[PDB]
């Protein structure tokens, strides 16, 4: 039983270098910078004579206000990275049924966003680009995935110029020659910055819907990137470290394998051999995609666009982003794996066996939680849908739920929804999830506590 | 006299749960931070 | 032989549980939030007028209702004699009307020590206490009596009392010009008097993109203490069917549901008669019975909703009146009241073929041989939980707004055992007797009463499985 130590050992190795590996990632001006760029925009108000900013946008010249004032203000101080990009998209008229009934009232209708009644049709005052359809392959996009609806990359588009001379003329034509008219369902505002001193550039892309029931709903994403600063002060040792770690899953890799070919027929049959598989696969993985992704930004470190194109840097966000969460599942897989080495202790082997020996009763147990749970989350979806903005969809009545069980319940407008059948309810919920629901849990794993203990007892004692 | 002998032999166990509830919360926070923060 | 039995129960029940599931998903959808909250925030948030900051919320006085009379209501309802579209698509359907209930002076009987100081009382709000003579330049409909039945009206329910349906009204304009006239007219002679006790507001927009009407309520109470309560009410009702495939694909699902519902009685009927007055013991036959019942509910509930719409249909050629639209949304919302119920019901049945299993039966098995012993002990729960909230409601039941009322007590208590108290308001109440019964209530609760359905669900467990372990080994 010496092996167990070099385990150990290597294990440790491991940990400290993934410990510093997974610091690294953690600059404060990658925050910072989106949090201060969050504010620049999204929160200075209009021009003047209004408070309301993007976050509170209320109408439609409330939205060209803001286009013509704090946009045109916070992109040009008194780099850009190219050229911003405006795009819009709207539906065709007559798109939808009036009802017989009510005619000779209601002209035109327009149906709520989808592909199948987008129109492709030209405009008025026709010379410019923003106002015919360009089919989605020709935009170079592919989908946002929005708060109403899924919109396409296809649209009006117009590229901006550089200065306030070129740039607010043409937004200023935009609003004479009327383009946000009835029909329009989004307005896209896209660009990327780089006014960094770090390399630590980021991109932006802002969202106007307009629901068919009046209004405005906005929405944003920020997203910084990574480059390669590469100096002697801490960046070689990150880079000995990135090569080593690389070292390491290769030696581990070659390791498993082997055990796996030369003996035992089979290695999938305990729950430390099913785990650090998945931890070498994810780690080949993030290898991959973090090279690649180096690769990708290489090129591109041009900051030459002389505002003749507009980059497109969405497909590098993705990838770092799918390297951010796989790296994140990583860590937190590496860290679990480290209950194998103090398994075998004096005390902390009488409640791992009973942890491990009660997990089919607690999977049971688990179901018929969540089928109740989901069914009082579809109830309260249904009762409390239209009113209360916390129950406003499926996936939020989830999260409240979660939220009452923390002791953070509101019930100021669950009750002034519904007088009735709103504390019922409420009521309901805490009792059958508080006092029967949760006593099921400690139930089944004091009875596994107790027949492990005795089993221990008289084995150990008895011979 | 059992209060304090049963509060005496059972520290031990709970012990090592606080060590463990420690080690899973450490694993937790760092998965919190740099998934969306 | 058995397998077949239970396939059969089965399938059956899976083709019901899509089919109810599909009507669910049908009948609630993201684009009926938004257009609610949109009404809701352009009346209930923008200031009375340019320079106070007060809304329709935080009304204080019966001149703040004048002020919000001839101001935000205005300004959010006519938005610029054509057709008034609310947000450039919803459509104003022909006019407000404004209505008052009021209660007549001496009502009440003053007491003969100061009856030479004060002149007159006017009671709280009643029935047997309403005013019912004309008051004022008795001209039109705004200062006569008018009774339920020649209003077509029905009761409401606000926080105070529970108002008819008759009163003073008033249809305004379809223009804003002659609706502030008419207002103006109103306040001069003056309308709210001492002896008014609420005052309704209602109309309808339509927005035809997305087929859905909206009803819109506005309440004020002023209560005989002097103040005002106001409330409010937007519905969103759908009365035009059947202009889409999707509407007959649903009007297919209910027939079929009808169809299910009337199998299944038919099968309650066929099992009944066999075991009688002992079919009703399973707690999955006690069940069935409440789905059905609940089904039924809500199907005529449904036909006596869809089939009377004769207040569209008069609006239809008339598009100069007030269109009254609150039957149609007091039903709807009962309806949907009705169909959560069922379905939530429907959902828990799962368990009778779900628990099939090993592992899955031992917690069922657990669940069944401690319910008695569970209901045993929420009695005495239960009569602890009452004794305490009669005795807040006693203390605290003036000035904390939390123990105001009964129910308001018993739902503070459930909160305070998540977690969610003041206590800076409690303890300057009462300083003494206030900080005892929260130092008791959490002891007597935390430590001593809710460590009970713990011990009774951990035995009974233990004895299940041990019961079944013997029974099952020494075979
Ligand atoms: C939309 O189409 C209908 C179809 O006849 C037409 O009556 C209406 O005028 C159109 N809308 C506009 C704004 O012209
Ligand atoms: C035609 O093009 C000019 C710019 O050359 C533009 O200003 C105008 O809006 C376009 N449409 C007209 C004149 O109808
Ligand atoms: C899309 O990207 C290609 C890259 O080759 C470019 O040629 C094209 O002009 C782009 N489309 C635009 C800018 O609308
Ligand atoms: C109310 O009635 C009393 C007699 O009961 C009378 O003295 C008083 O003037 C009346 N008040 C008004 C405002 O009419
Ligand atoms: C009452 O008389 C007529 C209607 O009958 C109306 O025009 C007039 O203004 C009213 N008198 C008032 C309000 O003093
Ligand atoms: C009540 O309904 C009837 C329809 O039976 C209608 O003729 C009458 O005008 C209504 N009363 C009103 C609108 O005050």
């Amino acid at each position: 039983l010496k092996s167990v130590l070099r385990e150990l050992v290597t294990y440790l190795l491991f940990l400290i270098v993934l410990c510093i590996l997974t610091y690294g990632m953690m600059s404060s001006n990658v925050y910072y910078y989106t949090r201060m760029m969050s504010q620049l925009f999204l929160d200075t108000p209009v021009s003047k004579t209004e408070k309301t900013n993007f976050k509170t946008l209320s109408s439609m010249e409330d939205f060209w206000k803001f286009t013509e004032g704090s946009l045109l203000d916070g992109l040009y101080w008194k780099l850009l990275l190219g050229v911003p990009r405006i795009r819009q998209l709207r539906v065709r008229n007559g798109s939808c049924s009036i009802p017989q009934d009510l005619r000779d009232e209601i002209k035109e209708c327009y149906d709520v966003y989808s592909v199948s009644s987008e129109d492709r049709a030209p405009f008025g005052p026709r010379n410019g680009t923003a106002w015919i359809y360009t089919s989605e392959k020709d935009l170079n996009g592919s989908s946002h995935w929005g708060i109403i609806a899924t919109y396409s990359g296809a649209g009006y588009y117009l590229d901006l110029s550089r200065t306030r001379e070129e740039t607010a003329a043409q937004v200023a034509s935009l609003k004479k020659n009327v383009w946000l008219d009835r029909g329009t369902r989004a307005t896209f505002i896209d660009f990327s910055v780089y006014n960094a001193n770090i390399n630590l550039f980021c991109v932006v892309r802002l969202l106007v819907e307009f629901p068919a029931t009046g209004g405005v709903i906005p929405s944003w994403q920020f997203q910084p990137l990574k480059l390669i600063r590469y100096v002697t002060t801490f960046d070689f040792f990150l880079a000995a470290c990135e090569i080593i770690f690389c070292f390491f899953i290769f030696y581990y890799v070659v390791e498993e394998i082997l055990e796996i070919r030369i003996h035992k027929l089979h290695y999938f049959r305990s729950f430390w051999n099913c785990l650090d598989v998945v931890i070498v696969v994810l780690s080949v993985v993030a290898i991959g995609i973090n090279i690649y992704r180096t690769s990708n930004v290489e090129v591109l470190l041009q900051f030459l666009e002389d505002q003749n194109t507009f980059p497109n840097f969405e497909h590098l966000a993705y990838w770092q982003i799918q390297f951010n969460n796989i790296a994140a599942v990583t860590v937190f897989f590496v860290w679990i794996k480290l209950f194998k080495f103090i398994n075998f202790n004096r005390t902390m082997s009488q409640l791992s066996t009973t942890m491990s020996r009660c997990a089919k009763d607690l999977f049971g147990f688990a179901i018929m939680f969540f089928i109740i749970f989901l069914a009082y989350a579809q109830l309260a979806y249904l009762v409390f849908g239209t009113q209360v903005d916390d129950f406003s969809t499926f996936q939020e009545c989830i999260f409240t739920q979660f939220r009452i069980i923390l002791g953070d319940i509101n019930f100021a407008e669950i009750e002034e929804a519904n007088r009735v059948l709103g504390p019922i309810y409420f009521t309901t919920f805490v009792f059958f999830m508080f006092f029967i629901l949760l006593n099921m849990f400690l139930a089944i794993i004091n009875d596994t506590y107790s027949e492990v203990k005795s089993d221990l007892a008289q084995q150990k004692a008895e011979m | 006299s059992v209060f304090g002998k049963t509060l005496c032999r059972a520290l031990p166990e709970l012990l090592g749960v606080t060590l463990g509830l420690v080690v899973l919360g450490v694993a937790y926070a760092q998965l919190a931070i740099l998934l969306v923060s």
